[PDB]
């Protein structure tokens, strides 16, 4: 899928190409032509000298035809130089709308692609123009060499080169120079491979992954690059070290269109010791370094991940990865490891997007507009259509929530990592309804006969359980609802929540009902629901 | 300071009715050569001309009708350092 | 047009090609194993300190570490494998390396300087080009996998370690091959002459431009613009170059090969013992290539070249290239004059055939040839096996006349080149023939039929024309005119001559050829399209 | 010219019938750690493990049945200047 705005990119370079193609072409003439020059002084001059030992060989027509041609080549010169400030002008033109916009969007819908949802576009087609332009800048980097050669050869009073050469130099290196850096970017971000769902989060002494790219695709660089990883290069604050497989070299046939990838596989995390911010807000870098030597000139490079949280224990995760979430859902500055100092405020609306990515990043369904406007209930107060309403990181997580003993954050991690690990199926098949009101609850089932029956998620524990609720009905008419001790990580080991609910009887007068479940929600019979799954 | 002459002087030294014989300064530039063209003022006859090494700093003309106004010019080539072409340096003798 | 032992090298190329993608992927293998091991020591190390701290001395099990211990071995058992398969690889890379360098490249030096004297010139370095960068884009692969040994040892190693052992002369090895492939491919691919004499390369006049071109066969864009080529002569009677002396090799070509053409170039002689035109100079190119942190020297040079004060020179001077290309195929034997080798006239002959085969139409014929070979041997017939020396082709003069068998002959081809030159295209000039032969020919056809033949008697080289006038005993005479030289042509083409000219036989006068050439052929028929006004 | 094993000496020092010490002359390599094992011999009782740091040069093992033939042996892990693995030493003590 092409913008308008990148085939005119695509414009522009081949723009580009064709005008240094047309300037190498140009100095093939004005080299010839001081080589013409420069043979026929000598020529003329050893002939002036030689033969003095006979005064009348070097006629002064041709000195003047010399001298006159001297002039052409000046005049030469002269255009090639300011056509070569011309070219100049156009590739930093395009390289700004290169690492400014099109770069930059590739570095944001990363970040989206991180903490779920819009998983981006590879990188291929974004290298493929970083390279044409390389390319284009090799080619002009050789003429202006080029020019430094012309004039130890053949030089005057007013040369045009000897004047404006060096700031084309200045020029072409400073676009080349920044061209690579912008091309040295973190493929794939730090991430343990076991919770592959929360990239940015490190466990001490578990093994983490990440995969830095160089979007020039010169050959000339296969194994010539040597990337040393790092954490912590350079505030009151704690520091870690990283051990083991610390330095790759970026070869071309690790990835499939050949490009220039390096991958490290066997990197863990340990604390320094030494004398602001609880940890799971603490924010580190990790950087990457290497340096080029490329036709002469030294490049230094240097990219770093994107922050990330370091934590001790498996328990911290739910936290540290709402401080990920927050982050990213929030700036596109890459590398504000004191972004918690003062964390900013967000929009439900955006937030919405970010919660129903936590369910479509994980499983085949994300969230409703039902189940999504009864989480709004639960980081606001009452109300309906919230679109403008804002949300505080302290709502969100940090502080506890509607006077229970837990985050918002934190009990919604947990219900999702229930979700997932057993139960799953059923939250696909859209057979669990999950958040909703008390009175909608009610509201709902009442319509509905004295079986019919709901599962929604506990409200009352940290931990995340599941749940249903039924009808009965009394004689003033009106239906009563009933919910049970929800079933937990804890109990759902030993049998599956199906299982529990066709299985599952309470008390009549003195003998256990048979199940006071006997509709899903929406008119269907129990055994058609959950017969699939049982025994 | 300056004069961009490539000599800085020109003159006649010494003479007869049929030949002159000029001097110029020792030039501070490396002069590959020099060219010395003569020719007859209002002459459409064409110019006279001949070279003489950066060594030097005097030749002598001869031929010379005799006292017809001859307009001399000196050229020099400078090559060393870089290329130079400097302008030259004209006077009007008659013998 | 592929031999089979270029469809063999070719398969060659590919085998080696595909041996080191295998390694390559062997060694992301060998790679993976010792970071696996690297990794687990250590995070099993800093365990078995760390947890020693809070009391515990039983975090890491013995079978954690046997199992340790033995992935260690494996790895060094691979690490083994693969140091030999390497050097399993580097053999096979020096045989296709001399199959490349020591016969399909000297193949091609040698057409070279069969092409510069005349010969069906092979030349197109390109099908040679790929091959070579085919093996060089191969060794660098090899050399990249060398250096990645390196990586490992300083990362993983112990008391045993095969690359510690080994790796130190697969990198001589390597490098002695990718050096001597760059040397090797480093050529003159259009060898020294001066512009305005194409057909004499090899000869250079003093104050004369001349142009010459080297390619690097080495097809990197990694070298583009970044190698610059010194030209000079006589490195160590004596000379200097002036003109423009560097250029640097781009490749703006053809086909984008890495060519570098100097034009520009003279020669000065500076301020002595064998005569000037068998005195060989050698031009020699050299550079300096910094590849991947490998300096690489490089310095060909071009075929010996003889150097001379004046164009009167020239034509002993194409003997002294003629008598060296023909007979050696070692470019730099400057001194081949103080002992010259002999040569068979089968061989020259070839070359002969070739003087005027270059240069026009033709080329010469076996009656056209035999009568060559009584110039340079004395009377016989089939001289198959006959010997001929370098004094007898031009040193010496000849027949009890005042000049060399090949100036006279290089005279006679400047003229057929200059002057005449329509006329021996399309074979009106039968132009070497015994007298006796002459005479039978001409016997058998009427007495106006006429030939045209070169003279003898001139190192100057001119043509006339015999005819047969017959007598009273019944006999056929011959007779030729005193013969029309340079000097001549210039104020009258040679076939204006032939329409116009008459003799005084008693009397007045009539025209004495105005009517045959050989084979029955009418005259205005011959030299119509000459006469113009 | 050496002695090969992983320490080069090994012995009993102190002992009383349920516990033993052991010391091991300091070692000329750099030890990660050691590991040291214990075990009935002969038997199919499995064999008890437990771990040192490089810095030390002794260590105690207790619960032993009183006068059964323990297998004693010791194990270094050297990684320092390259990685090493040296072959064991053992003993045979019976309390």
């Amino acid at each position: 899928v092409v913008t308008e705005k990148q085939q005119m990119l695509e414009q522009h370079l081949q723009d580009v190409r064709k005008r240094v193609q047309d300037l190498e072409q140009k100095m093939k003439v004005v080299e010839n032509l001081q080589d013409d020059f420069d043979f026929n002084y000598k020529t003329l001059k050893s002939q002036g000298d030689m033969q003095d030992l006979n005064n009348q060989s070097v006629t002064r027509q041709k000195m003047q035809q010399l001298e006159q041609m001297l002039t052409a080549l000046d005049q030469m010169r002269r255009s090639i130089v300011s056509e070569l400030a011309g070219l100049l002008s156009a590739m930093e033109y395009v390289q700004k709308t290169l690492t400014d916009e099109e770069l930059a969007d590739w570095k944001r819908r990363q970040q989206i692609a991180c903490i779920g949802g819009p998983p981006n576009i590879c990188l291929d087609r974004l290298e493929n123009w970083i390279t044409s332009l390389a390319e284009s800048q090799l080619q002009t980097r050789q003429q202006i060499k080029k020019l430094e050669e012309l004039q130890q050869k053949v030089s005057y009073k007013g040369d045009p080169i000897v004047q404006h050469r060096p700031m084309l130099e200045e020029r072409i290196v400073e676009l080349f120079r920044n061209l690579m850096k912008s091309a040295f970017v973190v493929e794939r971000q730090p991430c343990m491979p076991m919770h592959p769902d929360r990239p940015l989060v490190i466990k001490t002494g578990v093994q983490f992954t990440t995969k830095v790219r160089l979007l020039v695709k010169f050959p000339e660089l296969n194994y010539q690059l040597k990337i040393k990883v790092c954490i912590d290069k350079d505030r009151g604050s704690r520091k870690f070290n990283i051990l083991g497989t610390n330095t790759k070299v970026m070869n071309m046939e690790e990835s499939n269109n050949g490009s220039l990838s390096a991958e490290f596989k066997h990197l863990t995390l340990r604390e320094q010791r030494c004398g602001s911010l609880i940890v799971t807000e603490e924010l580190h870098l990790i950087t990457f370094e290497t340096e080029v030597y490329h036709q002469g000139l030294k490049i230094d490079l240097e990219t770093h991940s994107l922050p990330v949280v370091v934590i001790s224990n498996i328990c911290q995760m739910p936290n540290a990865w709402a401080s990920i979430l927050w982050y990213n859902m929030l700036t596109n500055n890459p590398k504000n490891v004191n972004f918690f100092t003062k964390p900013p405020i967000g929009t439900w609306d955006q937030v919405a997007e970010v919660l129903s990515w936590q369910f479509s990043s994980t499983t085949k369904r994300g969230l409703s507009i039902e189940q999504l406007t009864t989480l709004a209930e639960k980081l606001l107060g009452p109300g309906v259509n919230y679109s403008g309403c804002q949300i505080t990181w302290a709502k969100f997580c940090k502080e506890n929530m509607a006077g229970k003993g837990f985050s918002f954050w934190v009990w919604l991690d947990n219900i999702i990592d229930l979700v997932k690990k057993y139960i799953l199926a059923l939250w696909n098949e859209g057979y669990i309804m999950g958040f909703i009101s008390k009175e909608r609850e009610r509201a709902i089932l009442s319509t509905k006969p004295p079986g019919t029956f709901l599962l929604r998620f506990s409200e009352s524990s940290k931990e995340g359980g599941v749940t249903f609720t039924w009808v009965e009905k009394d004689i003033s008419g009106k239906t009563q609802i009933q919910s049970v001790e929800p079933y937990t990580k804890q109990q759902l080991n030993n049998m599956s929540f199906a299982e529990i609910i066709m299985g599952y009887k309470i008390m009549d007068a003195t003998n256990i009902l048979v199940s006071p479940l006997v509709y899903l929600y929406p008119d269907i019979p129990k055994e058609e629901a959950f017969g699939k799954y049982c025994r | 300071g300056s004069v961009s002459s490539v000599p800085t002087k020109l003159e006649v030294v010494a003479a007869t009715p049929t030949s002159l014989l000029i001097s110029w300064d020792a030039p501070a530039v490396t002069v590959d050569f020099y060219h010395i063209t003569y020719g007859e003022t209002g002459g459409n006859s064409p110019v006279q001309e001949f070279t003489v090494p950066g060594s030097k700093s005097t030749a002598t003309i001869s031929g010379l009708k005799p006292g017809v106004d001859y307009t001399i010019t000196v050229y020099a080539y400078v090559s060393y350092p870089e290329y130079y072409f400097p302008s030259p340096i004209s006077i009007n003798y008659r013998t």
